[PDB]
């Protein structure tokens, strides 16, 4: 539930997001900080070192796809449940990803946005983005509900 | 944790330097804004933007974190009174500790872009997690 | 999502549940095992000792009310979200209870049912009741979603 | 973990006695039935009712828990190889440890009605929580 000011701020900040690096950075940071999530990406090659994780082309491409999904969810903020129905099916009935990792990834993305934008990532902007990522995780975890 | 984790955390908190109180106040403000359920714990507080009470509480939290960094090998003994306070008197739900840890990490990322490498991020996350377990070990 | 056999088993077991003691037992065990939850019941008197908690008439009466709510939810398994709308309002907007505590209380109730029924509380019965309490907690936490 | 918790856990696990392997198998069966997502960690296992593989795994888990009860004051040193296995080769999600702890508590409550007082319940909850943190301490 975003106010018009929150929606405008989120859209404005997302307009400046590099769509080729931010998603891969967030996915790599998730893999480094929560190493049990590496279980789901054993076909991605070497993930033993954080340098190896952040240097993985497979991780970069998958992060690009995840960032594209996040952008699609941001484009439809009032239909998150219907936007992420297929992805929820894929993540739950095929991958068995515990939905706590969805919120972990959302928080890692918030940290990445803070690290990229610095002072521009004000506490109100962060609160709006926390609302956004919580909604995205809830929509993605619908199959278990 | 690890010796490399200790080195990373010490370097990051040294780079925090004399901005620790301001950073802690900013983290508390972020927690209040992003997670309004945290505000219930501080009812007699003025939690508006720029509040001196929030400034002082952030200074206190930052000084406790600096002491924890200085005693990373003796955190349970360094944080005994704080754990007693938070678990027995305040009875803080342990999820709010995760919330405050995330807000502290966000403040650190927003203020130290060069220092917030993935390895430093992992070390700081581990350190704040250990602080939270020490503070929640007295229920 | 309970199968007809799961629904029949849950109803049969609930038929033999003491509606005057089980809810108080579950609430007292929640207060003893997760003592941060005592912060919500400071008007209930002495809660310092397990004996004081399990001997509290206020705890017993409140547990009776919670058991009645659980019975109402069990009679309306296909409308859990609409059954617990008012209680979700009360718990979230008025009391600010974290939704994790709802699942904690559901698991404590499962433990109490196991303790009361022994070998009759079979693993299939437990799985059906786990589905029930997960649905109840989800319905109660809807206001935060 | 207080000395009262240690006494309570030792008494409860002593009354568990020689039924420990059967209790662990029952707890694993309960975990598989209640939380079928936990079955993905045993792809080569036969997880049907009465399975000898589940019987043997439950015996192993129960024996590890008996060793932990024997070494409450030295659990991190007693469970080092197990922590290494779970955190690194297995990469087990830490929520599954809560699930298994709950199923173990349910098995204990269903098999020992007299012993499952609220104080014993709290002591067993804390003991299984500490075992879970030791097994996830390598993250
Ligand atoms: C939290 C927000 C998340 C979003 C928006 C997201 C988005 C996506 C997208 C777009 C795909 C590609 C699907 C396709 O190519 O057909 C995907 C697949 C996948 N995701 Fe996620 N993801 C999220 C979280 C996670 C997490 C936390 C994990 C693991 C811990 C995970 C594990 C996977 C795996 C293993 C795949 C590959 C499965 C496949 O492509 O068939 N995801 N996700
Ligand atoms: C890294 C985590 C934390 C640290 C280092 C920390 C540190 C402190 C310190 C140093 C004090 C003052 C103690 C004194 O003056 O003797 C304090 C008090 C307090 N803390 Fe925390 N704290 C943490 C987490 C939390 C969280 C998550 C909450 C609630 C959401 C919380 C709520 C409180 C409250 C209500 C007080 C009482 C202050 C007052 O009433 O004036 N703390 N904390
Ligand atoms: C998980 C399932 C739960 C159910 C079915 C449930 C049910 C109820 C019911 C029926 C009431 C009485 C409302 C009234 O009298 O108007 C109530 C009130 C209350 N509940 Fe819960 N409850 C649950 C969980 C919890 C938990 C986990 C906590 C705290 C940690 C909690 C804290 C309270 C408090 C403080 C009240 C008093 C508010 C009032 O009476 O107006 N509840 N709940
Ligand atoms: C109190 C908690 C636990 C205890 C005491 C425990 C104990 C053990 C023991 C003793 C072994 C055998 C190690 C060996 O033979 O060298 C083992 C293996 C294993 N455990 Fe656990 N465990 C626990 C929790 C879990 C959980 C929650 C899961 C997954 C949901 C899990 C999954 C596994 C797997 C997949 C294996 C490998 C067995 C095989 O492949 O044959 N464990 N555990």
């Amino acid at each position: 539930h975003l106010t018009p000011e929150e929606k405008s701020a989120v859209t404005a900040l997302w307009g400046k997001v590099n769509v080729d690096e931010v998603g891969g950075e967030a996915l790599g940071r998730l893999l480094v900080v929560y190493p049990w999530t590496q279980r789901f990406f054993e076909s991605f090659g070497d993930l033993s070192t954080p340098d190896a994780v952040m240097g993985n082309p497979k991780v970069k491409a998958h992060g690009k796809k995840v960032l594209g999904a996040f952008s699609d969810g941001l484009a439809h903020l009032d239909n998150l449940k219907g936007t992420f129905a297929t992805l929820s099916e894929l993540h739950c009935d095929k991958l068995h990803v515990d939905p706590e990792n969805f919120r972990l990834l959302g928080n890692v993305l918030v940290c990445v946005l803070a690290h990229h934008f610095g002072k521009e990532f004000t506490p109100p902007v962060q609160a709006a983005y926390q609302k956004v990522v919580a909604g995205v995780a809830n929509a993605l975890a619908h199959k278990y509900h | 944790l690890s010796p490399a984790d200790k080195t990373n955390v010490k370097a990051a908190w040294g780079k925090v330097g004399a901005h620790a109180g301001e950073y802690g106040a900013e983290a508390l403000e972020r927690m209040f804004l992003s997670f309004p359920t945290t505000k219930t714990y501080f009812p007699h507080f003025d939690l508006s933007h720029g509040s001196a009470q929030v400034k002082g509480h952030g200074k206190k939290v930052a000084d406790a974190l600096t002491n924890a960094v200085a005693h990373v090998d003796d955190m349970p003994n360094a944080l005994s009174a704080l754990s007693d306070l938070h678990a027995h008197k305040l009875r803080v739900d342990p999820v709010n500790f995760k919330l405050l840890s995330h807000c502290l990490l966000v403040t650190l990322a927003a203020h130290l872009p060069a220092e917030f490498t993935p390895a430093v991020h992992a070390s700081l996350d581990k350190f704040l997690a250990s602080v939270s377990t020490v503070l929640t070990s007295k229920y």
